[PDB]
């Protein structure tokens, strides 16, 4: 299964300055486009190498559409300040996320259109892509306006249809990066302090996609009592990293075992000292 | 969505201004031309006020979009190869309304000719039902002929007792080329009106074939001997017979 | 082109069901529309269809979309003379141009069911013109040496519910329509 | 590819 | 209005060795609002060559950026990442540990 998602952030600036507007498109865990309102270009720009293939017609059209989003938000920032009776002095953030999930069969699975004001859920499309869910009277005002203008209908068409076709096109034309699965290059490092304890670090480097599981075990028995896991982090080269640690008595080192589960592995791996 | 005129005849090398207006506050505006076999083809696209994009066939045409409610097509220098049906259209921007709901104008028939010499009005004639047909079918078919008219810009209409009848009526879809050899050949067009034998036999009923020709305005020059071939109605008539 | 329609024209008998096909290349795809266009007129919208809309029975018209195969049909049940028109398939790309992609159209001509054919050639005089009429729709006549002949032409009398084909020729009326494929039971002077 | 349909403000 | 303080991770793209031309990373995540200052330090002085990923956000609407640059690490060099945010009274520094 794959997905395409667009992330739009627009931040109001008090007095002099138009709102900072940043837009980014992801296929799975791979960024392929950006638009920055403070960029010299004032153009949609590629991130992955595979989207660069696209002709002038795509970049003109994507720039045009994404500028309309930026103008839509500029007006939204205003309206919301008016709905919540807030100062012109105050700075505020809108965030818009939408996209589509497809199965293994590349057919439509889920669509979503979520919208936030100051890091808080404002209004969202339900699963059935017909009714809206508001957070407050202000979002309810937007809901009534969006019911009457038949918005759900217009967005659904994109989400069920065009979104899925964009995704297929990208998976197809960028097969060599997007449809690839890099196995995690796993190793293990030993640190300790006197006889107080010992610590093993279960490294897992240069892997895609990002979803992964690093567990520890003691005599084939899962251990979560004396472990330290970090959030999955990007190496920056398209791949991801992670490490789980564990604290043990000095001499028990061999008893402890780290299990790695990933999409691009045949069977879950297993490591000891 | 309206267009300047419905019929134009022009000499080559004239700067022709086809205007298109809409009070629907549309940003997107289009200039198409429709030729047989090719269908609609985009000349120019004005996305918003004071914007211009080349279409499939921009060559020979310019456009003005200074105001939002008017998109102006310009034949920089007129030429025979610009003799076409010209269609205007207008949609919204994504931010204004449904960006994909394109609204079309009525269309404009422009014939460009190297010499307005070639412009002639029609000679019109009504031919009376056959006595054969009457006694055979209990029905009477009036025919009407318009001949020797250029350009191909005419509207044939049957009037029965000063009323425009639409039923029992038939007008050739295409008019005939009189001399298929020429490309500034004059044209011909027939039409039939059919009524009950008793309705035609009654001498109370008036039948008139009316042909509205679209030719030169009062603004066009004329040096030739024969009457100026200006826009005019040419009629032929007949009453019922005992 | 990226929108093909087939056939380029079809001549169907009235009361017959007709299907107008449309194949498109336009990718990625946003919406498809079916326009009806009579001669000299603007196109008039019949149906618009998104990916998330397959089927619409709009009276005697039925529009169908298969977005995966990039194909649409416009079925018309029990055709009638008023269905005679050009039917245009228009598709919209999702790229950002907002310039729709037109098919070249299909010409539907619906010929009337002449149940009581009474083919005959009559002569009319100026107030010399020959009138071929009352022939059945299977008979063929088109545009034509000094002898002009017109296309065939259908006229409805609503009052009497009677339809008739008719063609005209001008410079004897026997001379004019030996050119064409006239029936064996044609009445003459 | 960015949503190509109609934009609605809140 | 809720404001969330960032998580900070300092690390290298590949496992470092003294002389191995690498990339130094600083991953800032789980924060709101977007406005954030992040510098990559060498011996307690900012690197001018530093670049950042485009601003994106997660399921909770929290933002995340990657600040990175090339570096040829030595033995007794000591690199670090410096992060300031509306939620921080005093900017937070996080030293690059090789084994983390």
């Amino acid at each position: 299964s794959h997905s395409m998602r667009y992330f739009f952030t627009s931040v109001s600036r008090p007095g002099r300055g138009e709102p900072r507007f940043i837009a980014v498109g992801y296929v799975d865990d791979t960024q392929f486009v950006r638009f920055d309102s403070d960029a010299a270009s004032q153009r949609m720009e590629p991130r992955a190498p595979w989207i660069e293939q696209e002709g002038p017609e795509y970049w003109d059209g994507e720039t045009r559409k994404v500028k309309a989003h930026s103008q839509t938000h500029r007006v939204d920032l205003g309206t919301l300040r008016g709905y919540y009776n807030q100062s012109e002095a105050g700075s505020h953030t809108v965030q818009r996320m939408y996209g589509c999930d497809v199965g293994s069969d590349w057919r439509f699975l889920r669509g979503y259109h979520q919208y936030a004001y100051d890091g808080k859920d404002y209004i969202a499309l339900k699963e059935d892509l017909r009714s809206w869910t508001a957070a407050d009277m202000a979002a309810q005002t937007t809901k009534h306006k969006w019911e009457a203008a038949h918005v759900a209908e217009q967005l659904r068409a994109y989400l069920e249809g065009t979104c899925v076709e964009w995704l297929r096109r990208y998976l197809e034309n960028g097969k060599e990066t997007l449809q690839r699965t890099d196995a995690p290059k796993t190793h293990m490092t030993h640190h300790a302090v006197s006889d107080h304890e010992a610590t093993l670090r279960c490294w897992a480097l240069s892997f895609y996609p990002a979803e992964i599981t690093l567990t520890w075990q003691r005599d084939g028995e899962d251990q979560t009592q004396d472990t330290e896991l970090v959030e999955t982090r990007p190496a920056g080269d398209g791949t991801f990293q992670k490490w789980a640690a564990v604290v043990v008595p000095s001499g028990q080192e061999q008893r402890y075992t780290c299990h790695v589960q990933h999409e691009g592995l045949p069977k879950p791996l297993t490591l000891r000292w | 969505v309206t267009q300047s005129s419905r019929y134009l005849v022009k000499r080559t090398g004239e700067k022709v201004f086809l205007e298109c207006v809409q009070d629907m506050d549309h940003e997107n505006m289009f200039w198409y031309r429709q030729d047989p076999g090719l269908g609609l083809r985009l000349i120019y696209f004005s996305y918003d006020v004071k914007m211009k994009e080349k279409g499939d066939i921009p060559e020979g045409y310019s456009v003005s979009r200074e105001k939002k409610e008017r998109f102006s097509l310009i034949l920089e220098s007129a030429s025979t190869n610009q003799t076409s049906m010209y269609l205007c259209a207008s949609s919204f921007l994504m931010t204004s309304g449904d960006p994909y709901e394109q609204y079309f104008g009525p269309g404009t028939r422009l014939t460009v000719t190297e010499d307005l010499k070639n412009v002639f009005p029609p000679e019109v004639a009504v031919f009376e039902p056959s006595e054969a047909e009457i006694s055979h079918t209990q029905k009477a078919t009036l025919v009407c002929l318009a001949t020797g008219f250029y350009p191909d810009h005419v509207e044939l209409s049957w009037w029965v007792n000063g009323k425009e009848v639409h039923s029992g009526v038939c007008t050739d879809p295409q008019p005939l080329k009189e001399q298929p050899a020429l490309n500034d050949s004059r044209y011909a067009l027939s039409s039939r009106l059919r009524v009950s034998a008793t309705f035609w036999q009654d001498p109370r009923n008036h039948f008139r074939c009316q042909v509205q020709f679209y030719g030169l305005s009062e603004n066009d020059e004329w040096t030739q001997d024969r009457a100026k071939p200006v826009t005019q109605i040419v009629s032929a008539e007949a009453w019922g017979r005992a | 082109n990226q929108v093909e329609q087939s056939p380029q024209s079809l001549i169907i008998l009235e009361g017959k069901n007709v299907t107008l096909q449309c194949n498109y290349t336009v990718s990625p795809f946003s919406n498809l529309r079916w326009y009806k266009q009579d001669t000299g007129r603007g196109p008039v919208s019949l149906t618009i269809m998104t990916f998330s809309e397959n089927t619409k029975s709009n009276g005697r018209y039925t529009a169908t979309l298969d977005a995966d195969t990039k194909q649409s049909s416009l079925h018309i049940t029990a055709s009638q003379l008023s269905d005679s028109a050009s039917y245009i398939c228009v598709v919209n790309h999702s790229g950002g141009s907002y310039i729709p992609t037109f098919g070249r159209g299909t010409s539907l001509i619906v010929h009337p069911y002449i149940q009581k054919p009474d083919p005959a050639v009559y002569q009319l005089r100026d107030s010399s013109v020959c009138l071929f009429t009352d022939f059945d729709s299977q008979t063929n006549v088109s545009q034509s040496s000094d002898v002009y002949i017109t296309d065939k032409c259908v006229l409805d009398m609503r009052s009497m519910d009677f339809k008739s084909n008719s063609a005209v020729a001008w410079s004897a009326c026997a001379n004019a329509f030996n050119n064409s494929i006239i029936p064996e039971d044609t009445f003459f002077p | 590819g960015v949503y190509d349909g109609r934009e609605h403000t809140v | 209005m809720i404001q969330r303080t960032p998580k900070i991770q300092v690390y290298s793209r590949h496992p470092a060795e003294n002389g191995k031309s690498n990339f130094l990373n600083c991953y800032v995540s789980g924060f709101h609002p977007s406005d954030i200052e992040v510098d990559l330090l060498k011996n307690g002085e900012r690197i001018e060559k530093v670049e950042h990923s485009d601003l994106s956000f997660s399921k909770d609407w929290s933002f995340y950026l990657l600040y990175y640059t090339e570096f040829t690490p030595t033995e007794k060099d000591e690199y670090a990442c410096r992060v300031n945010h509306v939620t921080l009274s005093q900017p937070k520094i996080v030293k690059w540990d090789r084994d983390m």
